[PDB]
């Protein structure tokens, strides 16, 4: 296994899951750093400074993702899954043993929010994503660590 | 008492075997334990013969070209005192002349595949020596492709197999073996049908979903034919070498006005590498076509730049072309431009950008 190929690869998909967002139209005018309240369990800017922060906060945004019917959603959370996978055998690559993270335990208060807003959940999720993926990829040249 | 066993039947296996099975009934929840009775009558040696068998089936080796098989089978309670059953109806089974085991092969191009024959004269084997091979009742079979594995049974090797060309209605070869210039009706069949199906597969503009696409032209030429796309998903990306994996899915795949079938993947995994095959069902046998893994993520068709604007500089005389990027794929970019002289035939003059972060290009006219 390639560890220079698997890690341009893996920044081809941050940008290209980036770009996904991008395209919709909703998000890109929502503030990513900006707080609203209820939303706190999503995973957002917070220093994720480690691979197994990263897995865990990777693995959140799959499970949240999975439960919100939309067909770019699902195609974003393929995208993660392959993203996590990377991330796995870099870890691999570096003799780290990453545990397979498990979502959140915490899934049964996400039900509310989307049941009484729909809107706000799906973009401030989707803003937090594309700012989760954007400070990842800037820390991926650090030498992150274990 | 439980009730004599149903649905005698009697079948030929590949190796040449007489494969005796029924059918245990429905009302006893208890295992059986089945006496089949048998008796071989031939013009030269009768045989009968009682076995003892826990299973439904019974195999009966090296069975005799010519001869009639009578079966009873009763059955009993295999644990404690039980009572034996009736015997069941006598099944009759009279064989043929001549023995050619396998009698039928379902092969692709390029392999090699062996027959044997046992030949009967007047109840009597013939040896291996005298036994000749002929295709189709046209020309003699060479022989450096003979091949003597016993005294009673002859063999012939076929190896670089090619397509086997259709004969009128007949798509397959009829291998004969003969007792010397005289020959016999029965032969073998060897069907070699092309299998080598293309799939291309092609992802949406917004990577969304992947439809693979396969034509039908190599067969139409048979009938009662069944066409199932088959594959397999890779936990990450492709192999080296593609090979066809023991648990599959099928695929739903319609025909389209252009003769070609699609089959519309949604969602698709973009790093994961799909293993795809054609598998045909013949009415005896299953073909799979040489399988093709396609990673999604390579595949990029998408869409070609938008807000393409062709101006001319002022005052320099520089034809001004520029273009935004699309959405997809997020790779860098190589650009290809064709600029020409507008009218009823424009002349292309071709250009290449390889400069990933180029958005305008100014051009001499």
């Amino acid at each position: 296994v390639p560890i220079q190929k698997v890690q341009d690869d893996t920044k081809t998909l941050i940008k290209t899951i980036v770009t996904r967002i991008n395209d919709i139209s909703h998000t890109q005018s929502v503030s990513s750093k900006q707080k609203v309240t209820g939303l706190d369990f999503i995973p957002g800017l917070h220093p994720i400074l480690t691979l197994s922060k990263m897995d865990q906060t990777l693995a959140v945004y799959q499970q949240i993702l999975t439960s919100m019917p939309s067909r770019n959603v699902i195609q974003i959370s393929n995208d993660l899954e392959n993203l996590r996978d990377l991330l796995h055998v870099l870890a691999f690559s570096k003799s780290c043993h990453l545990p397979w993270a498990s979502g959140l335990e915490t899934l049964d208060s996400l039900g509310g929010v989307l049941e009484a807003s729909g809107y706000s959940t799906e973009v401030v999720a989707l803003s937090r994503l594309q700012g989760s993926l954007q400070d990842m990829l800037w820390q991926l040249d650090l030498s992150p660590g274990c | 008492k439980p009730d004599p066993p149903l649905g005698l039947h009697m079948e030929i296996t590949d190796d040449g075997n007489l494969k005796i099975s029924w059918s245990s009934p429905p009302l006893v929840p208890f295992p059986l334990q089945y006496q089949v009775k048998y008796s071989e009558n031939s013009t030269t040696v009768i045989r009968e013969a009682d076995k003892i068998v826990s299973a439904t089936s019974l195999l009966v080796d090296s069975i005799l070209p010519g001869s009639s098989y009578e079966v009873q089978v009763r059955g009993k309670r295999l644990d404690g005192p039980g009572i034996w059953s009736d015997w069941s109806t006598p099944r009759v089974f009279t064989t043929q002349d001549v023995i050619y085991f396998p009698p039928k092969i379902l092969t692709s191009v390029g392999s090699n595949v062996s027959f044997h024959c046992i030949y009967k004269k007047e109840n009597k084997i013939v040896p291996s020596k005298e036994i000749v091979w002929w295709m189709n009742l046209a020309e003699k079979i060479p022989q450096s492709q003979y091949d003597v594995v016993s005294d009673h049974v002859s063999k012939v090797t076929f190896f670089n197999l090619n397509e086997t060309k259709p004969r009128g209605k007949f798509t397959y070869d009829a291998v004969y073996c003969c007792n010397e210039h005289e020959c016999h009706h029965r032969y073998a069949e060897l069907y070699v049908i092309d299998v080598n199906i293309n799939i291309s597969c092609e992802t949406d503009g917004y990577l969304t979903k992947m439809t693979c696409r396969w034509s039908t032209s190599t067969i139409q030429s048979l009938a009662e034919s069944t066409l199932q796309l088959r594959y397999h998903r890779s936990s990450l990306y492709c192999s080296d070498i593609p090979s066809i994996h023991p648990i599959s899915e099928p695929k739903d795949c319609y025909l389209q006005s252009d003769g070609f079938y699609e089959c519309i993947f949604q969602p698709i995994f973009l790093l994961s590498g799909y293993t795809m095959w054609i598998r045909i069902n013949h009415s005896l046998g299953s073909l799979d076509s040489p399988p093709t893994c396609v990673l999604p993520d390579s595949v990029v068709k998408p869409l070609p730049p938008s807000s393409v604007k062709a101006e001319i500089t002022i005052n320099i005389g520089l034809l001004k072309i520029s273009w935004e990027k699309p959405v997809f794929p997020e790779n860098n970019l190589q650009f290809q431009i064709r600029y020409g002289l507008s009218g009823k035939e424009v002349q292309w003059k071709m250009y290449e950008v390889y400069d990933a972060k180029s958005k305008s290009v100014s051009l001499p006219v």
